DNA sequence: TGGGAACAACACGATGACCTAAGAGGTGACAGCCGC
DNA sequence: GCGGCTGTCACCTGCTCATCGTGTTGTTCCCA
């Protein structure tokens, strides 16, 4: 998902999709493009 | 003319040559396209002079170009002959009021033959209503005025360029022929020291080929190449041999899978560089391969011939040798050089005339097309001229110029001088020109050859810098459409007013002195060094007698906009720039006052304008109400000026005029009669005087900010009067049709008790938020019609209105008064658009009132918001108790480096308090009485020519011989500075200040239309996310910058909230503001619809993407 | 000051803005000004 | 939302994905103003235009909730469902997908050995290829 | 290097379920067509997504391909309208990889609905990132 | 050309649907 | 509701035969194709 | 088999609107 959004989405995609790589929610931009608390600052499960 | 105000001038040197019509530039080039009698009397009286001049208007030629037109056989011939026009059926307010085209119809003689019979038979052909520019230069279209600029193109004609390889570090020389409209060959050579054609961008291909692809063979390549190594080496490298195998192969690289032939070749070939049709190299481009690589005189209408192609080739291979200096093919000595892409010869200008031109030949080529294919379908006997001319390609093609090109778009009606720069633009982004991301640097840079052709200064601050510029104040576009600048001839060292116009090519071969070189009374040379301003803009002396030309003027270089700033010269050419582009920005005023000091360019700029009524002859004023003016001509005739009042403009200002004269005064021709917006008797007045005192004040014009007295509130100094129109239409939909009716269905008494009979407000009436300015009402709304409701409805008895009330209402924020309505009907006369039955355009005006917020500014780049208004008590005061009227902070100055609106302060006290210094046998004194500034009394306005203005020290004098006020108080001091008084604790301040009057610019930039806020609003339709704009209600744009800072910050929830509760969340949009009014917990956030669009987007090109679960699939 | 095609001028600008740049001095002023403008204006979009 | 993963979309993965195939290349009827049957835009396919309502009218009463139409085939349900419903079309002929072949090099394919001139030559019908040979036969 | 290169490819698609052949496609799905709408704009005209003219292209000769098929014509024109379908699907998926663009209204290329994704206007770029917000507001700024 | 010049309003234009054009709905 | 007339559909296939103009980006990274 | 160079893929940036080729059928209107 970062990737994606950075550059190169065609390409990023194309070799996501070859690789059947998952992405797991852990990150800041790719919690972002979800909408959801990012693990940072006050968002870190041990403040949620 | 000597009818102009009084302004008292610091000029010390006599400019020979008066600035010419500010408006030249387009009316001339649109008398040429329309070849009216303007232009033949231009015509002949150029060719009386022996000057050069276009023979040939714009639409006779463009009738000579398609002219001849046949059939496959042409067993039938049409053609097109002299042209002429039929004055126009409105007249230009009629247009404006009406929303039609100032158009003149256009009619021909075409005439069709049958060669085999050998009849002729004529007819006359009605080529539609060609649109017509106004005096101004501008022209209304569809009820707007709008601007055609000039555009900055590249010149046809041969370029050679060179570069370096930077791996190999090696020369390049590279060729290229530009045509008019045709296409490019690019010519390369020393890659390997190996010449090579590119035919239309293709792959590129050895000259021997396509050399071998023409007449010419080996043997005479040889013969006339037989010296230079480069074409040697090509041929040598070349395979295919005679004529045939070169056409064939050049038609391979050019047009693959394809049959190999001569015959498609050699059509090919002939079409597409040798057709007089398809190619076209101008006379403008002709005359530029004929100097460069001197080619003597080939078909002046003509197209890359053989000899054109050789030329090139011998050329770029002498650029390859190192040769300097050779004999033109077939013509005279040239030399071997690279030319530049930025100079004024490499360089023209495309005017309206030509634009127009361009579009026309479009729209004939159309026609011309139509008119072959119904020339072949059709039979003999029964076709006329009429019988197979379509004109409505002409008519759409000027359409479309007129209402989608980018060179033609909407007049800026800021204030006078805005409208006036408008038409002397420059352009250079546009159709046939740079773009804003392909331009580089070289074009975005002011050149030598711009000296007296194009505006160091006047430029966007923007993405257009260098790109939009601006034309000189003495500039001429030139035939070719290049631009030329007058010169004294300076023959024998002695100055002559012979005025030669000089282009930039023929500038380059001559040395120019300066308009304010020392000169005697005998016209010769007083000192030897005479510096002047060689070829290649090299600045370097000369003895006088070498000198060979001069300046007309010292203000020959800067534009129109950039003449009104006095003390330019004291200025950085930064700040200048920013202070010339903010100058049009200027709101008109109520009442307007020419500035204390200025330069002597306001009235010029005023009267070349068209906001100032002008006589037309001379006379007497007869009648003087304020809507018109009547005059008795000396010839025996009558003039009734009618004199616009409160007229919205296209920016929403006002272009209210008032009159000068009274009902005696003798009237000459070209005298003022009445003043537009921000004028004073013919003079420009975009801005008041204000008192300022330069210092710190409480902080409160910190960092540029500004202080104002409420003095400028109470007097209306700086108050505007602004128009905006709420145009509703009345439709026919599928259900019946919309009406105007004052009966809005289910509203109170109150709303529409301001409202017609016929349903619109009353004019005079004044509007707030949420008032029906329009009612109408739709014919029903198919809301609740189902035969449950239906079978309501009849049990009830009573059909309830199904009606959506669509009534106009103010948008909320505005208010005003209403000054106007205008109603367009279909029932009656009043063409209207398909559909809509009924247009109302009702205007509504309000007055601003100077408030803080507002953006004022000077004449030097020294601009600031609006931050507090003080009580005219508590501003500081003079000795005798003046108060100053606004507080500017000297931080700014010498860190902005503009030190010219102190000296601009200076001279405004100085002419406030006028001097008398008459008979004082001192320096300054001297040249003040010799010039005739010495005695001036107060309240006069001063004159400072650009580069010719007052001098410091004259300044410093004249302060100690400022007349006095109260006994001999003379407030200021010889410092400059006076001694002013706390109006909030009344203490003397500890040293004195520099004071004086400066005149301040209100800018259109308004703190009304800024200020932009929204709660819930107009969302999008793919992203459910709020919409853009301020008049949709829109939101702000929270950009991902702005998501890195709530990151760094740590603020999780904030974010998440704003992304998705405040954006792109449905349910949580519904729910935050449904537990807000109720009182509630906001809601916890969702999935964005962003995201499932995303997703969705992303699968439909085929990617399975699933939002898993570590257990499944995850909730979507 | 930097002439054109970012060179320097032999002849400087002898005076000052109090003492007032002549006609060609200030054509020659401005090209420095224009490189700068067109420098910042690419430059804020490179540092993005 | 524990992870999010994408793969190759199958022809059965498309076919699961859908709810009906557009056959006409027709988006509404220019007169009427209304979504044509079986095209783009289609109302069968997708969701129904306005909230609790069917092409043909039977159902346009708002009473019913989730039924299908006997005579048009819309479904009653909300007017949202044409943001998330898809449908497909079926191929005559097979295709490549322009991002797996002909792309950037290291996702050119490269499954099949074969140069970028080669592919182009055999997917827009100008050269043949071989597919199969009967090796042990031919000797 | 260029056994390693393929190596990568190759053990890409043995490792993982996913077969290579959905790298050949026998169906195209149609995106929703409220994230693709035409809406009627004012004087009887109507503003539509460039997606809508991609798949009328595609369906166009999708549709000519089978009634060729039924025809039985000749190998010659069922191979151009073969190489025309894909080349429509094409630009559907990439209008500028290969070719010229489909360009639509104006001489301005279409939208892909891969050119949907990348690029600074992109979904990920202009609507996932950065958002317009409501409870929000803006002026000029003054100095207290 | 009959099918073109029949109704030519149909613009493809993205501009207008998506940034000009609001959901009905707000 | 009669004739008088406007759009949307259709079915065929008028002795003659080819585009059009527009069009100056720049800088990396790299893997092929062509040459040794 | 291993180089050059040579393209090709990434990034950085922004209101007008021109017709055929004939002839016929059926519905759907417009008038009365
Ligand atoms: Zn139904």
């Amino acid at each position: 998902l970062s990737a994606a959004s950075f550059q190169e989405t065609t390409r990023v995609l194309t070799d996501a999709a070859i690789n059947a790589k998952s992405d797991s929610l852990i990150g800041l931009k790719e919690n972002v493009i979800i909408g959801k608390l990012i693990p940072a600052g006050t968002g870190l499960s041990r403040y949620r | 003319a000597s009818t102009a105000p009084l302004r008292i001038s610091f000029a010390k040197i006599k400019e020979p040559l008066e600035v010419p019509n500010l408006l030249a530039l387009q009316t001339e080039s649109f008398d040429w396209l329309l070849g009216n009698d303007a232009w033949k009397a231009r015509v002949e009286s150029a060719l009386e002079s022996g000057q050069d001049v276009p023979t040939k208007s714009g639409l006779e030629e463009i009738f000579e170009e398609i002219s001849p037109i046949e059939d496959f056989s042409g067993s039938m011939s049409l053609t097109f002959r002299d042209h002429r026009f039929e004055p126009p059926k409105n007249s230009i307010d009629e247009c404006k009021d009406r929303d039609f085209t100032y158009a003149a119809p256009l009619f021909v003689t075409a005439e069709f033959t049958n060669n085999e019979t050998g009849e002729i038979k004529s007819q006359t052909v009605f080529m539609g209503d060609f649109p017509l520019m106004t005096n101004k230069g501008t022209f209304v279209i569809n009820g707007t005025e709008r601007v055609v600029v000039s555009q900055l193109v590249r010149s046809p004609g041969v370029y050679f360029d060179s570069s370096i390889d930077k791996t190999s570090d090696k020369d390049i020389f590279s060729a290229k022929i530009i045509p008019s409209r045709g296409a490019w060959l690019e010519m390369e050579i020393d890659k390997r020291d190996m010449v090579g054609v590119r035919i239309d961008r293709k792959r590129k291909q050895s000259v021997t080929v396509l050399l071998k692809a023409l007449g010419w063979t080996t043997e005479q390549i040889l013969e006339e190449f037989g010296e230079y190594e480069s074409m040697r080496a090509t041929l040598e490298k070349d395979h295919t041999q005679g004529q045939d195998d070169a056409l064939l192969d050049i038609y391979r690289k050019l047009r693959p899978g394809e049959p190999p032939t001569r015959e498609a070749a050699q059509t090919l070939l002939e079409n597409l560089y040798f057709n007089p049709k398809r190619y076209d190299l101008a006379k403008v481009g002709r005359y530029k391969v004929n100097k460069k690589l001197g080619a003597d005189e080939p078909l002046d209408a003509g197209v890359l011939t053989t000899d054109d192609v050789i030329a090139t080739i011998k050329y770029l291979v002498k650029l390859h040798a190192g040769e300097t200096e050779t004999v033109g093919e077939s013509g005279r000595e040239i030399v071997v050089e690279t030319d530049d892409i930025d100079h004024f010869g490499n360089r023209r200008i495309r005017n309206v005339g030509e634009l127009i031109q361009n579009q026309v030949r479009t729209g004939l080529a159309r026609m011309e097309r139509v008119v072959r294919e119904r020339m072949t379908t059709q039979d003999v006997e029964a076709i006329t001229p009429q019988t197979l001319i379509n004109i409505r390609p002409v008519v759409a093609s000027i359409k479309e110029f007129f209402g989608t090109s980018q060179l033609s778009q909407f007049m800026d009606q800021n204030n006078p001088l805005s409208g006036l720069t408008h038409k002397r633009r420059l352009n250079a982004l546009g159709p046939g020109g740079l773009s804003r991301e392909r331009a580089g640097f070289e074009v975005r840079d002011v050149h030598p050859s711009h000296y007296g052709r194009m505006c160091p200064i006047e430029t966007p601050e923007g993405p257009n810098i260098g790109l939009i510029g601006s034309l000189a104040s003495y500039g001429r576009i030139n035939p070719f459409g290049f631009i030329e600048t007058p010169y004294r001839k300076v023959v024998e060292g002695q100055v002559t007013d012979d005025v030669d116009y000089l282009t930039a090519d023929e500038e380059d071969r001559f040395v120019i002195a300066q308009a304010n070189a020392a000169l005697g009374d005998d016209m010769r040379f007083a000192e030897a060094r005479v510096l002047v301003r060689r070829r290649g803009g090299e600045v370097d002396y000369v003895p006088g007698d070498d000198v060979d030309y001069m300046d007309v003027s010292p203000r020959q270089m800067v534009s129109v906009a950039t003449a009104m700033i006095p003390f330019l010269e004291h200025d950085d050419a930064n700040r200048a720039l920013m202070g010339a582009n903010m100058m049009r920005q200027a709101v008109p005023l109520i009442k307007s006052e020419s500035p204390l000091v200025g330069t002597g360019m306001e009235y010029r700029s005023a009267a070349d304008a068209g906001d100032v009524v002008k006589a037309e002859k001379a006379g007497v004023v007869q009648e003087v109400s304020a809507d018109y003016i009547t005059t008795t001509n000396d010839d025996g005739t009558y003039i009734t000026y009618r004199l616009a009042k409160f007229s919205r403009s296209n920016q929403g200002t006002s272009v209210n005029q008032k009159v000068i004269v009274a009902e005696g005064d003798r009237i000459i021709e070209g005298q003022v009669l009445a003043d537009g917006p921000a004028t004073e008797n013919g003079e420009m007045a975009l801005g008041k005087n204000l008192l300022v005192a330069f210092m710190p004040w409480e902080g409160h014009n910190y960092e540029d900010a500004i202080i104002l007295s409420q003095r400028l509130v109470q007097d209306d100094v700086l108050s505007s009067i602004h128009i905006e129109e709420h145009e509703v239409d009345a439709r026919d939909t599928k259900l019946g049709p919309e009406e105007i009716t004052r009966d809005i269905p289910n509203v109170s008494e109150e709303v529409l008790a301001d409202l017609d009979e016929r349903g619109i407000i009353r004019i005079g009436a004044e509007v707030v938020a949420g008032d029906i300015l329009v009612g109408k009402v739709t014919p029903k709304g198919e809301t609740e019609l189902t035969p449950e409701e239906r079978l309501l409805r009849a049990i009830f008895g009573e059909k309830a209105r199904e009606v959506r009330d669509t009534s106009l209402k103010v948008p909320h924020g505005e208010i005003g008064k209403v000054i106007g309505v205008r109603v367009f009907d279909r029932e009656e006369g009043d063409e209207l658009p398909p559909g809509v039955n009924q247009l109302v355009r009702v205007y509504v005006a309000q007055k601003r009132k100077i408030t803080d917020g507002d953006k004022l500014a000077g004449r030097h780049g020294n601009k600031g918001v609006i931050s507090k208004i003080n009580p005219i008590e508590d501003m500081p005061f003079l000795e005798d108790g003046t108060p100053v009227d606004i507080i500017l902070n000297p931080l700014a100055v010498p860190s902005r480096m503009n030190p010219g609106q102190v000296l601009e302060i200076h001279l405004g006290w100085l002419a406030s308090r006028g001097w008398d210094v008459s008979g004082l046998a001192e320096e300054w004194a001297q040249r003040l009485q010799v010039i005739g500034a010495d005695k001036v009394e107060p309240g006069t306005n001063v004159a400072t020519p650009v580069f010719d203005g007052a001098r410091e020290d004259e300044l410093a004098g004249l302060l100690q011989h400022t007349i006095p006020n109260r006994d001999g108080e003379r407030m200021v001091l010889p410092s400059g500075k006076a001694r002013l008084f706390d109006g909030r604790s009344g203490e003397p301040f500890p040293e004195p200040i520099s004071v004086g009057y400066m005149y301040i610019l209100k800018l259109h930039h308004l703190v009304d239309d800024k200020l932009h806020a929204r709660s819930t609003g107009p969302y999008s339709m793919i992203t459910q996310q709020p919409l853009g704009g301020k008049a949709q209600f829109g939101g702000q744009r929270f950009g991902e910058m702005e998501v890195w800072a709530l990151e760094a910050y740590g603020a999780a929830y904030a974010l998440q909230e704003l992304l998705t509760i405040k954006s792109d969340d449905v349910t949580g949009r519904v729910k935050v503001y449904e537990a807000i009014v109720k009182g509630e917990n906001i809601p916890e956030p969702g999935i964005p619809e962003s995201f499932k669009v995303l997703i969705k987007e992303m699968q439909s090109l085929c990617l399975n993407v699933e939002v898993l679960s570590s257990d499944g699939m995850s909730i979507e | 000051v930097s002439n054109a095609k970012n060179e320097t001028i032999p002849r400087p600008i002898k005076a000052s803005f109090r003492e007032g740049l002549s006609v060609l001095e200030y054509f020659i002023s401005t090209h420095g000004a224009r490189k700068g403008l067109a420098d910042t204006a690419l430059r804020t979009a490179d540092s993005g | 939302f524990d992870e999010l993963r994408i793969g190759l979309a199958t022809a059965d993965d498309i076919r699961q994905w859908s709810h009906g195939e557009v056959k006409k290349p027709e988006t509404i009827n220019y007169r009427t103003l209304k979504p044509e049957k079986d095209g783009l835009f289609c109302e069968k396919i997708f969701g129904p235009t306005r909230d609790w309502e069917c092409y043909c009218g039977k159902y346009k009463r708002v009473r019913f909730k989730g039924i299908i139409c006997e005579r048009c085939g819309v479904e009653v349900t909300r007017a949202k469902v044409r943001r998330e419903r898809m449908g497909h079309i079926e191929l005559a002929a097979p295709v490549t997908h322009i991002w797996y072949f002909k792309g950037v090099p290291s996702r050119l394919g490269y499954l099949l050995d074969l140069a970028p001139k080669d592919l182009e030559k055999v997917i827009y019908f100008a050269a043949y290829m071989i597919t199969f040979v009967d090796e042990e036969r031919r000797t | 290097t260029r056994a390693l290169k393929r190596l990568k490819v190759v053990s890409a698609f043995l490792q993982t379920s996913n077969s290579p052949k959905g790298m050949v496609l026998d169906c195209v799905p149609v995106i929703p067509p409220d994230l693709r709408p035409m809406v009627q704009l004012d004087g009887g005209r109507f503003a539509t997504s460039d997606l809508n003219d991609l798949y009328r292209r595609v369906i166009n000769r999708n549709n000519r391909l089978k009634r060729l098929l039924d025809l039985g014509a000749p190998e010659i024109i069922v191979n151009n309208e073969k190489r025309m379908l894909q080349e429509a699907v094409d630009a559907l998926f990439d209008n500028g990889r290969r070719g010229r663009p489909v360009t639509g209204p104006g001489n301005r290329p279409l939208k892909s609905l891969s050119d949907m994704l990348k690029g600074k206007q992109g979904r990920f770029r202009q609507n996932l990132l950065g958002k317009r917000v409501d409870y929000s507001a803006r002026s000029v700024i003054v100095v207290g | 050309q009959r099918a073109a010049m029949r109704h030519p309003g149909s613009t493809a234009v993205p501009s207008d649907e998506m940034p000009e054009r609001p959901d009905d709905s707000l």
